[PDB]
C-alpha cells in the first residue's frame, strides 16, 4: 500500500502547482492513518511465532517485522504531519518550513526501501533495498538545493555511502563465492562450527553497521547532520538506524564478536565523551544517537534479543522525535534567527525557555531525563531490558562500560535543561498567534506515552509473551 | 583533613578531577579530524585506516590475547590524548 | 529579514514583592575570604604537605585500622566470663 | 579472482589517496563495482549457475542509477559555486 | 593447574606487534596531516608514536607475566600491576611526579577491573547463565553457581564463613539442653 | 465511587486555583489528611504479626488501572510492616514541616516550589511501602529529578553545581545499585520484599551482589570515599530540599540496607561487615575531624549528619538486635533533630540576613534571647546529650558495634566527643560576645519557626526520655535481620 501510494502520488504531484504541495501532504498523512487503524488486524496472522516467507524466499515476514513496519509508519505520519501542517500563520513560518514539490515522492520511496531490508531474506533483496533507501537519503539531503552546506552534505554523503555499499556487495559476493547460496537460511546451526563465516559475516555486519555511525567513521555523519536542514535532519537520523538495525537484530551473524564488542565500547566511549564540549543542538543532539546506536551494537552479540530491541527502538524513536519537536517549537523565542534552513543552531539560544512557555520546558525535562534514563519514565526501562540482556549472556565489562557511558552521556543531555531553566531578561507576555493545535497534539502525545507508557509494560509483556513465543 | 584530603584529593577522584580528564578527552577526540582542508580526503582515508586496522588487530589477536591489550590501550591513549 | 513575530509584546522581568532593606553590612575581606575557601579545589595542586597528608589518612590509617578490624574478627567474648578462663578464642 | 581483487584495490586505494580533483573519485568508485563484478562473474561460471549472474545483472543496473544520481549531485553541488575545488568538495 | 609463562619470548612478540603498531599508526599520522611533510618525515614529526607502542606492549606483558608467574595463579590481579605499568610508561609522557602516579594507579585500577571480569570483551559461553544449570536444584546436589537452594548446609556455612562471630558448628539451642 | 471521589478532587483544586493564585493552602491540607489517615493506618495495625498488612498492587494486567484480584501478579506490590511504618510516620509528620518552612520566603514562583516539594514527599512516602526490588528501585530514583529542578531554580548564588552534584552522584551510585538488583532478577526471576529470604545464592555469587548495593549505600548514606556531594548539596540548596535531604533521604538509604541487603545477603554480610567497620569508623573520624575548619554554616549541619550516619552503619551491620533498634531509633531521631537546626541555619538565619559566613555571626543572644535558646537546646540534642533520642541511638549502635568488634567499638565510642567539638564550637561563637558589628538588629523568632521548632523538639524529647513507645512496631523487624545460627 506504499506502492500505491507512490504510484498515486507522482501523478497526482506532476499535475499539481507548488500551492498545492503543503495540502498534498495533509493527504498522504491521513492515508498512512487509515493504513495503520483500517489494516492492523494482521497482527493475526503472527500467532506463537508464526513465520511467513513471500515471492518464494524472498521476503521473510514475522511478527517482528510486523512491528517494525508499524513504527516506521507512525514515525512517517508524524514527520509528514510536521511538513504538511504550518507552525504558525506568518510570514516567517512560511519562509522557513517550507516543502519542496518531489519531498513526499523521496520519502514514501525511502520508506519503501526501508521496509524491504527488515523484511528481506536473500541478500539482493538485502542490496536493492539498500541502494533504494541510500538513494532516497542523498535526494532528500540535496533537495533544499539553494544551501550551501547542504550540498556540500549530500555530497560527503553520496561517497562515504557508495564506499560502504562496494563493501556490502563485495561481502555478499564472497560469502557466495564459499557457499552456493544467498539465505543466511542456509546456515543452520552446524556449517558455522565447520567453517569460517566469521570474517565474511563480521565484514557483512560492519558495512552494514558504519552506515549507521558507528565509532571509527562516525564523524562524517555527524557532519552531515549538522549540514542539512532541521527538518530534514531528524528523519535522516532515525529510518537507517531503525531500519539497518531491524535487519542486523532479525539476522544473528555475530553473535559474541569480538570485533563489535570492540566497537560498541569504542561507540559507547567516544559518544559520550565526544559530544560534552559541544555548542550546537544538532552536533549535541547527534552525539545521542551515536550512544543510543552503540546500546544496539551491543544486543547484536545476542541470540535472542528481540524484546531489549523493539521497546528500546520505539523508547528511542519517540524520545528522539519529541526532542526535536520540542526545539521546532522553541524558534519563536530565541532572539536571532539566522540560516533560514536551520534557525536555532546553538544551545544558548534556549536559555530562558522557563520564563516564555515553561510548559515547553517541562516537556524537554520529561524527555531529557528518559534519555539519561529516569525510572518513572520510559527510557529507564530500555536501559534496564537492555542491561537483563547484557549480563543475561556474560558480557561483564561491556555492563560497566555501558554504565559508565551513561553517566558522562547524562551530562550533555542536562547541559540543555542547564540552558533552558535560567533567567532572562525580555519575557513574553502577550502573544497573539497560536501554535498549531494538530502539531502540538503530537508533542502532547508523545509526552504521555513517555511519562505514562511504564503502565502498560505488564500488557506489553504479555502480548509479547504470545505472539513472538 | 579539611583542605588536603576532602577538598583536595577526593574531589581530584571527584568531580575536579573528571571535569578535567573529560576536558582533554573530548578535546582530543574533537580534534581527530581538525586536520585537513578537505572534507572527502580525510574521510576516506579515515575509512581506509579502520578496515586495515581492524584486521591487523584479529591477525594479532587470534595469535595471542595477552599481546593486543597493550595495542588497543595505546589506541585509546592516542585517540583520546 | 528573518526577525521573530511583530505580535510578541515581551518585556522585563521582576521578581515581585518587598524590597527587605539591608540587615546586614557585607563585609570585603570577609567575602573575599570565605568565596576564597568555598571554591578552594579548583585552585587546590599537589605538594609534599598535601601528599603527606593524602597517604597519611587516605591509605596507611585505612590499611592500619584494616589490618586491625581482620586481625581481630572472632578474637574476643566477653559475654559471661569468670576467673581464669579465656576471653580470646584463638 | 586475481583481477577482480586487484582492481577493487587498486581502485580502492586510487579513490582513497585523490587529493586532486572530483571526477578521479566517481571513476573510482565504478571501477570498484567493476572489480566486483568481475568477482562474482567467475564464482557463476566456476559454479555453474546463473545466480551470481542474476546478481551481476542487478548491480549493472544500480550501478548506472548511482550514477546518474549522484552526477545530478554534483551539478547541484555546482550550481550555486561555479566552481569545484581541487582539493576536494 | 597453571603453567609457568613465557616472558621472554612474549615480551618479544610484544615488542614485535608494538613496532608495527607504532609504524601503521606513524604511517597515518603522516597521511593524515597538513603542511610540507616527506617520507622520512614519518618518524620526525610523529609526535613519538612508536615509543608509546612499544613501550605500553613491553610493559603491560612483561608485568603481566611475572605477576602471574610470581604469583603462581592466574586472575585479574595481574591485570593490575601490568596495568600499573602501562600507566607508568603513558605517565612518564608527562614529564610530572603527581600526574605520573594518577596515570599509575587509575590505569591500574581501570585495567584490574577489566582483568577482574574475565579480561574478555566479548562473553564466554558456558559461563553465562544462558548456558549453565539455573532454577533451583530439584535434588539435592552441590548447588552449583547460578543455582538457587532453600536451605544450604550447615558445615559449608561453618567452612565459609568461620566458627567466630555468632556462628557455630550447633546452633545454641540444642547445644544447652537439659539432658 | 472512587473515581468520583477524584474528579470531585480535581474540581475541588481547580476551583480553588482559580479563586486563590496559591496553593498552599491546600497543599498543607492534603498533607494533614496524609497524616491523619497514616495514623487510622497505624490504629489498624496488627503488631502481633510478622507478615505484611495493607498490601495492594499496582499495573498488574488483568487491570493496569487499579488495584488487582489476581491469580497471577506482574505489577509493583506495596504494604507495610513495622519497620516500614516507623519511617513513614516520621516521613508523614514532617512533609507539613516542610510546606510550612518556605510559607513566606518563596515569593517570585510559589506554586511550582510547594508542587515540587509535596511531589518529593510523596515519593518518598511512597519509597517505605514498595515491596519489589524494582518497585522499591522506580521510587528510590524519581526523586531525583525534581531534586535536580528545586535545587537549581531556588538556592544561593551556587545552585547550578549543587543541583549536578545531587543528580551525578546520586545517580553514579545508584546505577550500580541497578546492576545488582538486575543480577538479582535474572537468578531469583523474582523481586520481592516477601521471599526473598527463602532463597540461598551461592557465596561468591552473593559477594558479587552485595558490592553494586553496598556501593549505591555508601553513595547515599555517604560513607567517607564518596561522602562529598553532602555538604555542597546542603550548603546551596533551599530551605524545604535541604530539611527533605538530611530527614529523610539518608534514612531511606538506611531503610535499604535493611530492607534489601540483610535478608538475601546474610552469608555475604557476615564476610564484609569488617570492611563496613572500617569504612563507617572512618567516616565517623576523619568528617568529625574536617568540620572544625569550616567557614560556613549549614555545611557544618551536613558534616554533622554524615557523622551520625556513621553512627547508624555500624548499628544496623552489628548482627545485634541492640544494634538494629539503636539505628532505626538514632534515624528517627536524627530525622527529628536536625531539619531543626537546618531551620535555625537556613530559616532564622538566611532570611534575616542573606549570608551563611561564620565571621559574621556574634552575640546573638542580647538581641535574641529564645534563638539562642534555641541553638543551644539543639546543640545539646544534636551532640549525644541524653533524654534526646539522638542517646539512644548512639548509644544502642555503639554497644552492637562493640559487640560485633570491640576495638572498632572502642574507637567508635570516641564519636561522642567528637560530636561535642565543632557542635558547641560553632554554639558558643553564636551565642557568645558582644553583638556583632556587621548584623543590624533584626526580629526575634516568630510564631510558625517556634512552632516548628517546639514539634521538632517535643519529639526527640518523648522518644528520649521513653523509647519504648515504638518498641510494638520494632520488635518482630529487630529478631527479623539476625544470623546467629
Ligand atoms: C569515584 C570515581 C573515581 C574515578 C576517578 C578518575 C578521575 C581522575 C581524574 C584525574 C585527573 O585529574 O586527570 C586530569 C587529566 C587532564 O589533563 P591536564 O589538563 O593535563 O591537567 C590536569 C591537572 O591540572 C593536573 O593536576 P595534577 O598533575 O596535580 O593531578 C595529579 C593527578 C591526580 O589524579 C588522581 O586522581 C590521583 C589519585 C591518587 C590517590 C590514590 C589514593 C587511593 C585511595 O592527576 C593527573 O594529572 C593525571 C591523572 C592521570 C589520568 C589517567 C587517565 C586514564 C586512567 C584510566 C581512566 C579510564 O587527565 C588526562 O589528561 C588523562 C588523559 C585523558 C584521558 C585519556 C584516556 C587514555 C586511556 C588510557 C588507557 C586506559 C586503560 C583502560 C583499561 C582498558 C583495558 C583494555
Ligand atoms: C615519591 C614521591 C616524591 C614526592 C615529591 C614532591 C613532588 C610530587 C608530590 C606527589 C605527591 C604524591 C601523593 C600520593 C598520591 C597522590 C597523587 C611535588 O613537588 C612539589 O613540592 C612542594 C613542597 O615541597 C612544592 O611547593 C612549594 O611550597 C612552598 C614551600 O612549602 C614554596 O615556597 C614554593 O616555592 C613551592 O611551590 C612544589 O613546588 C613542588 O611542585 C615532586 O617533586 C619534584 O617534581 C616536580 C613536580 O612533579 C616539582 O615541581 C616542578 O619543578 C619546579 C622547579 O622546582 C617547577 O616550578 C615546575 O616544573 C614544577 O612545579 C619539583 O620541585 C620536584 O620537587
Ligand atoms: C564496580 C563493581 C564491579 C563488579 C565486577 C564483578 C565481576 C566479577 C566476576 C565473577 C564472574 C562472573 C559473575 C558475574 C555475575 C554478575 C556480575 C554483575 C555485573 C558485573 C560487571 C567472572 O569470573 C571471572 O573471574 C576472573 C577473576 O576473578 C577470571 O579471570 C581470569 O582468570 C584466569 C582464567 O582461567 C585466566 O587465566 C586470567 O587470564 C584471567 O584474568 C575469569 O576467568 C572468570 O570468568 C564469576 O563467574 C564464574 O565464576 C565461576 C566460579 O564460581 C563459576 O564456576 C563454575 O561453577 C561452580 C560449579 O559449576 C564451580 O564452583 C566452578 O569451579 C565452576 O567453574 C562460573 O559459573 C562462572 O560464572
Ligand atoms: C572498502 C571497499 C572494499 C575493499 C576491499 C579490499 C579488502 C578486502 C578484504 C575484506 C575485508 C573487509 C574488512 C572487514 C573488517 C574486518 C573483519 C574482521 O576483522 O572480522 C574478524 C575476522 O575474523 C577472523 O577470522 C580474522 C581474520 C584475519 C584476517 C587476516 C588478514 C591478514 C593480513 C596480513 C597482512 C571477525 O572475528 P570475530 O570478531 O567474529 O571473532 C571471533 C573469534 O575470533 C572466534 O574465536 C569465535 O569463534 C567467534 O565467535 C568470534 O568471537
Ligand atoms: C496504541 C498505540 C499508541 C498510539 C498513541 C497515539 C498517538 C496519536 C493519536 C492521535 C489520535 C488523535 C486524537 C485526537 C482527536 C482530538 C483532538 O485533540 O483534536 C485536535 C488534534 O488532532 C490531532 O492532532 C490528530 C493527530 C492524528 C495522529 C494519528 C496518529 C495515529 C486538537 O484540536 P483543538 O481542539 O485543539 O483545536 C481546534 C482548532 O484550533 C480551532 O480552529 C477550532 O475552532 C476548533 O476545532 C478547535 O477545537
Ligand atoms: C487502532 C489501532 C491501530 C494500530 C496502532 C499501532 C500503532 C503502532 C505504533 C508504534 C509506536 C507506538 C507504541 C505502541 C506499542 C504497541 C505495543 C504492541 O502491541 O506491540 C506488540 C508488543 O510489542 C513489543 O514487543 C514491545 C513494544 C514496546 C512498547 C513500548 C512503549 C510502551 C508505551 C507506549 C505503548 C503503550 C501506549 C498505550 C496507550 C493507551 C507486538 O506487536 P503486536 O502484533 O502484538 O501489535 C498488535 C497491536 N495492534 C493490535 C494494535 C495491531
Ligand atoms: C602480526 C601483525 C602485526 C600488526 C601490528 C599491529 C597493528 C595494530 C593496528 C594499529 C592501529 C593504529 C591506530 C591508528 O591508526 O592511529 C590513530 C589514527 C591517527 O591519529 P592522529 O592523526 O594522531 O589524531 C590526532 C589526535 N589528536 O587515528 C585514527 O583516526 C584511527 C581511527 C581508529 C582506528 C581503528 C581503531 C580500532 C581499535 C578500536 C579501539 C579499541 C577500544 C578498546 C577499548
Ligand atoms: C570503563 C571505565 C572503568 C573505570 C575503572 C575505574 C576504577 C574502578 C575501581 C577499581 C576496581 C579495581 C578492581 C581490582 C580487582 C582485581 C581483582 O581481580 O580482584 C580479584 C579478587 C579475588 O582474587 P583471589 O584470587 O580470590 O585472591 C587473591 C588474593 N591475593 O577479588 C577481591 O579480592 C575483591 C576486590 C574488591 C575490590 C573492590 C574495589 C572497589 C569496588
Ligand atoms: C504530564 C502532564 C499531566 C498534567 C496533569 C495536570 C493535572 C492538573 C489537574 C488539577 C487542575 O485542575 O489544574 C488545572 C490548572 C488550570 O490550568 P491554569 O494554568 O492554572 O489556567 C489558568 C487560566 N488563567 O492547571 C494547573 O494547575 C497546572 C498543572 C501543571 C502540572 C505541572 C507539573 C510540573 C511538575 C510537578 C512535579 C512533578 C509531579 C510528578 C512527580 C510526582
Ligand atoms: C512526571 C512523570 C512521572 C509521573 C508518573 C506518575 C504516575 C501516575 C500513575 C497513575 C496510577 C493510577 C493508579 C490509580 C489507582 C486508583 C484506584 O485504585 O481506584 C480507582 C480506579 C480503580 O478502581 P479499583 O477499586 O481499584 O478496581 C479494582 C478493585 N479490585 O482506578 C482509576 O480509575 C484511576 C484512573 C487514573 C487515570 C489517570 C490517568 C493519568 C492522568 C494524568
Amino acid at each position: 500500500m506504499l506502492i500505491l501510494a507512490i504510484i498515486s502520488l507522482i501523478t497526482f504531484v506532476s499535475m499539481s502547482k507548488l500551492s498545492d504541495n503543503r495540502a498534498i501532504i495533509r493527504l498522504i498523512n491521513i492515508y498512512l492513518i487509515l493504513v495503520l487503524v483500517l489494516d492492523s488486524f494482521l497482527y493475526l496472522l503472527f500467532l506463537n511465532n508464526q513465520t511467513y516467507t513471500v515471492m518464494g524466499e524472498l521476503l521473510i515476514f514475522n511478527s517482528f517485522t510486523f512491528y517494525i513496519d508499524m513504527l516506521i509508519y507512525f514515525i512517517m505520519i508524524v514527520i509528514s504531519s510536521l511538513y504538511g501542517y504550518n507552525l504558525y500563520n506568518n510570514n516567517l513560518y512560511k519562509t522557513l518550513f517550507e516543502p519542496k514539490k518531489e519531498l513526499i515522492i523521496l520519502f514514501l520511496i525511502n520508506i519503501l526501501g526501508a521496509l524491504l531490508i527488515v523484511h528481506s531474506n536473500d541478500f539482493i533483496t538485502l542490496f536493492v533495498a539498500i541502494e533504494l533507501q541510500s538513494y532516497s537519503i542523498y535526494l532528500i539531503t540535496a533537495i533544499y538545493n539553494s544551501s550551501y552546506k547542504a550540498s556540500k552534505a549530500s555530497m560527503l554523503y553520496f561517497f562515504m555511502g557508495g564506499i560502504l555499499s562496494i563493501l556490502i556487495a563485495y561481502s555478499i559476493n564472497t560469502y557466495y563465492s564459499v557457499l552456493n547460496s544467498y539465505t543466511l537460511h542456509s546456515l543452520d546451526s552446524l556449517i558455522i562450527n565447520t567453517l569460517d563465516l566469521n570474517l565474511i559475516l563480521i565484514a557483512l555486519s560492519l558495512g552494514l553497521l558504519f552506515k549507521i555511525g558507528i565509532a571509527p567513521l562516525h564523524k562524517w555523519l555527524i557532519s552531515i547532520y549538522e549540514n542539512t536542514p532541521i527538518l530534514i535532519t531528524i528523519y535522516i537520523s532515525l529510518i537507517p538506524k531503525i531500519s539497518i538495525l531491524s535487519y542486523l537484530v532479525l539476522s544473528n551473524i555475530s553473535i559474541n564478536s569480538l570485533v563489535i564488542s570492540i566497537l560498541a565500547i569504542l561507540t559507547l566511549l567516544v559518544g559520550s565523551v565526544g559530544g560534552l564540549l559541544q555548542i550546537k543542538i544538532k552536533r549535541l543532539l547527534a552525539f545521542s544517537g551515536l550512544t543510543n546506536a552503540g546500546y544496539m551494537m551491543l544486543l547484536l552479540l545476542l541470540n535472542n534479543n528481540e524484546f531489549s530491541y523493539l521497546y528500546y527502538i520505539t523508547q528511542y524513536s519517540i524520545s528522539h522525535l519529541a526532542i526535536f519537536m520540542i526545539i521546532i517549537f522553541s524558534i519563536y523565542y530565541i532572539n536571532y534567527i539566522n540560516n533560514q534552513y536551520n534557525p536555532i543552531i546553538y544551545v544558548n539560544q534556549l536559555k530562558g525557555l522557563i520564563h516564555d512557555n515553561a510548559y515547553l520546558v517541562l516537556s524537554m525535562a520529561i524527555v531529557v531525563f528518559s534519555f539519561i534514563g529516569i525510572p518513572p519514565l520510559l527510557g529507564f526501562f530500555g536501559k534496564l531490558n537492555i542491561l537483563m540482556s547484557i549480563l543475561n549472556n556474560g558480557y561483564y565489562f561491556i555492563s560497566i562500560v555501558l554504565i559508565v557511558a551513561s553517566l558522562i552521556s547524562a551530562l550533555y543531555y542536562l547541559y540543555l535543561l542547564n540552558v533552558s531553566i535560567q533567567d532572562k531578561n525580555n519575557i513574553l507576555i502577550n502573544s497573539n498567534e497560536t501554535v498549531s493545535s494538530v502539531l502540538s497534539y503530537i508533542l502532547s502525545s508523545l509526552i504521555i506515552l513517555i511519562t505514562f507508557g511504564f503502565i502498560y509494560n505488564s500488557l506489553i509483556i504479555d502480548i509479547f509473551n504470545v505472539y513472538f513465543n | 583533613i579539611a583542605h588536603h584530603v576532602d577538598k583536595g584529593s577526593l574531589y581530584r577522584l571527584g568531580p575536579v578531577g573528571i571535569n578535567r580528564l573529560l576536558n582533554k578527552a573530548s578535546y582530543n577526540v574533537i580534534n581527530l579530524s581538525s586536520n585537513t582542508r578537505s572534507s572527502l580526503s580525510m574521510n576516506s582515508m579515515l575509512i581506509l585506516i579502520t578496515i586495515v586496522s581492524l584486521l591487523l588487530l584479529v591477525l594479532v589477536m587470534n595469535v595471542n590475547f595477552i599481546i593486543v591489550i597493550p595495542v588497543l590501550i595505546s589506541i585509546l591513549y592516542i585517540l583520546f590524548s | 529579514e528573518l526577525k521573530p513575530s511583530s505580535a510578541i509584546q515581551r518585556g522585563p522581568l521582576n521578581k515581585g514583592g518587598w524590597d527587605a532593606p539591608h540587615a546586614l553590612h557585607n563585609d570585603g575581606a570577609i567575602d573575599r575570604y570565605a568565596h576564597w575557601r568555598t571554591f578552594y579545589q579548583e585552585r587546590f595542586k599537589y605538594t609534599r604537605a598535601t601528599g603527606k597528608s593524602t597517604l597519611i589518612f587516605l591509605v596507611a590509617f585505612p590499611a592500619l585500622i584494616g589490618y586491625v578490624a581482620y586481625q581481630s574478627e572472632g578474637l574476643f567474648e566477653f559475654a559471661g566470663k569468670r576467673r581464669g578462663e579465656s576471653v580470646t578464642t584463638r | 579472482m586475481f583481477i577482480g581483487t586487484i582492481i577493487l584495490v587498486l581502485s580502492f586505494l586510487g579513490f582513497v589517496f585523490n587529493r586532486r580533483n572530483i571526477i578521479l573519485a566517481f571513476i573510482c568508485l565504478e571501477t570498484m563495482l567493476l572489480g566486483i563484478n568481475l568477482i562474482l562473474l567467475r564464482n557463476s561460471v566456476l559454479f555453474d549457475d546463473i545466480s551470481g549472474s542474476l546478481f551481476a545483472i542487478v548491480i549493472i543496473i544500480l550501478a548506472g542509477v548511482e550514477s546518474a544520481i549522484g552526477l545530478s549531485l554534483l551539478v547541484s553541488y555546482y550550481r550555486l559555486r561555479g566552481v569545484i575545488n581541487s582539493y576536494g568538495i | 593447574h597453571f603453567h609457568p609463562y613465557n616472558t621472554l619470548g612474549l615480551a618479544t612478540q610484544s615488542a614485535m606487534v608494538g613496532l608495527g603498531a607504532g609504524v601503521v599508526a606513524a604511517a597515518a599520522r603522516n597521511s593524515l596531516a597538513t603542511g610540507p611533510r616527506n617520507i622520512l618525515t614519518t618518524f620526525s614529526k610523529s609526535g613519538g608514536v612508536v615509543t608509546i607502542f612499544t613501550g605500553a606492549s613491553i610493559a603491560y606483558v612483561f608485568t603481566y607475566c611475572s605477576a602471574a608467574n610470581l604469583r603462581e595463579r592466574k586472575d585479574g590481579w595481574n591485570h593490575m600491576w601490568a596495568g600499573a605499568a602501562t600507566g607508568a610508561v603513558l605517565g612518564a609522557r608527562t614529564k610530572l611526579v603527581p600526574a605520573f602516579i594518577g596515570w599509575t594507579v587509575l590505569c591500574g585500577a581501570a585495567c584490574g577491573l577489566f582483568g577482574w571480569t574475565g579480561a574478555r570483551f566479548n562473553a564466554d559461553r558456558k559461563a553465562s547463565l544462558e548456558q549453565s544449570p539455573k532454577g533451583f536444584v530439584q535434588e539435592d546436589a552441590h548447588q552449583t553457581f547460578w543455582e538457587v537452594v532453600h536451605r544450604r548446609p550447615l558445615s559449608l556455612t561453618v567452612e565459609q564463613l568461620g566458627e567466630g562471630r555468632g556462628i557455630n558448628a550447633v546452633p545454641i539451642a540444642t547445644a544447652t539442653e537439659a539432658p | 465511587f472512587l473515581t468520583s471521589i477524584l474528579l470531585s478532587s480535581l474540581y475541588l483544586f481547580n476551583r480553588i486555583l482559580a479563586w486563590q493564585g496559591n496553593v498552599k493552602h491546600f497543599y498543607l491540607f492534603a498533607s494533614n489528611l496524609l497524616l491523619l489517615f497514616i495514623v487510622v493506618l497505624y490504629i489498624n495495625f496488627n503488631t502481633f504479626s510478622n507478615s505484611f498488612q495493607f498490601n495492594f498492587e499496582l499495573f498488574n494486567s488483568l487491570n493496569p488501572f487499579g488495584l488487582s484480584n489476581s491469580d497471577i501478579s506482574n505489577g509493583l506490590l506495596f504494604g507495610i510492616d513495622g519497620l516500614s511504618l516507623t519511617f513513614i510516620l516520621l516521613t508523614v509528620l514532617l512533609i507539613p514541616l516542610t510546606l510550612l518552612g518556605n510559607w513566606y520566603n518563596i515569593n517570585f514562583n510559589s506554586n511550582l516550589y510547594y508542587t515540587l516539594v509535596l511531589a518529593i514527599g510523596l515519593v518518598i512516602l511512597l519509597n517505605f511501602w514498595a515491596l519489589d526490588y524494582i518497585s522499591f528501585y522506580i521510587l528510590f530514583e524519581a526523586t531525583l529529578p525534581l531534586l535536580f529542578i528545586l535545587i537549581h531554580i531556588y538556592g544561593s548564588s551556587d545552585s547550578e553545581r549543587a543541583s549536578f552534584y545531587v543528580l551525578m552522584f546520586t545517580l553514579s551510585g545508584s546505577l550500580f545499585m541497578l546492576l545488582s538488583i538486575v543480577v538479582i532478577s535474572i537468578v531469583l526471576n523474582t523481586t520481592n520484599f516477601i521471599n526473598h529470604n527463602l532463597f540461598v545464592l551461592s557465596l561468591d555469587l552473593q559477594t558479587i551482589i552485595w558490592l553494586g548495593l553496598f556501593i549505591a549505600i555508601m553513595v547515599k548514606t555517604p560513607l567517607f570515599p564518596i561522602h562529598v556531594w553532602l555538604p555542597v548539596v546542603h550548603s546551596e540548596s533551599p530551605l524545604a530540599g535541604s530539611m527533605i535531604l538530611a530527614g529523610l533521604i539518608l534514612k531511606l538509604a538506611l531503610y535499604a540496607i535493611l530492607r534489601l541487603l540483610l535478608p538475601l545477603l546474610c552469608e555475604a554480610q557476615i564476610l564484609y561487615t569488617p570492611m563496613i567497620y572500617i569504612i563507617s569508623l572512618l567516616t565517623i573520624i576523619l568528617t568529625s575531624l574536617a568540620t572544625l575548619r569550616q567557614i560556613d554554616l549549614k555545611v557544618i549541619i551536613a558534616y554533622s549528619s554524615i557523622s551520625h550516619m556513621g553512627i547508624a552503619i555500624l548499628g544496623v551491620c552489628s548482627n545485634t538486635s541492640l544494634g538494629i533498634y539503636g539505628s532505626i531509633v538514632l534515624g528517627v531521631a536524627h530525622g527529628f533533630v536536625s531539619p531543626a537546626l537546618f531551620l535555625i541555619v537556613g530559616g532564622i538565619l538566611y532570611d534575616r540576613y542573606h549570608i551563611r559566613i561564620v565571621n559574621y555571626y556574634k552575640g546573638l543572644t542580647t538581641y535574641m534571647p529564645q534563638l539562642a535558646t534555641y541553638i543551644i537546646i539543639l546543640s545539646f540534642a544534636n551532640i549525644g546529650t541524653p533524654l534526646t533520642g539522638n542517646f539512644t541511638g548512639e548509644f544502642l549502635s555503639l554497644q552492637g558495634g562493640f559487640i560485633r568488634n570491640p576495638i572498632i567499638g572502642g574507637i567508635s565510642c570516641i564519636s561522642v566527643l567528637l560530636a561535642a567539638i565543632y557542635q558547641l564550637k560553632l554554639t558558643n561563637k553564636l551565642t557568645g560576645g558582644i553583638s556583632s558589628i556587621y548584623m543590624h538588629r533584626t526580629n526575634d523568632v516568630t510564631i510558625r519557626e517556634k512552632f516548628i521548632m517546639n514539634i521538632l523538639i517535643i519529639s526527640t524529647l518523648i522518644i528520649g526520655i521513653c523509647p519504648q513507645i515504638m518498641y510494638n512496631l520494632l520488635y518482630w523487624t529487630v529478631n527479623n535481620y539476625i544470623y546467629i545460627i
